[PDB]
């Protein structure tokens, strides 16, 4: 009774943020 | 009423106090085996 993803993570953010956003200039 | 020639044969082949001896060593290993499922539920307490 008693006994009882750091380097996905960039690259997931990277394609997003880059995907997502838009800037003529970028 | 012994109804058995099987039980007179054993009756006759049989050694009491061997019996006796033997009954004994039994009951201490079971109870040896109790002691050890006590410590087992001690150890998982723990």
């Amino acid at each position: 009774v008693g006994f009882s993803e750091v380097v996905d993570t960039y690259w997931l953010n990277q394609y997003v943020l880059n995907r997502e956003a838009y800037d003529y200039n970028t | 009423q012994l109804k058995s020639y099987y039980e007179e044969s054993r009756g006759l082949e049989r050694d009491l106090i061997g019996e006796f001896v033997k009954s004994r060593k039994t009951a201490w290993r079971v109870a040896t085996a109790s002691g050890l499922f006590g410590l087992l539920g001690m150890v998982c307490g723990i």
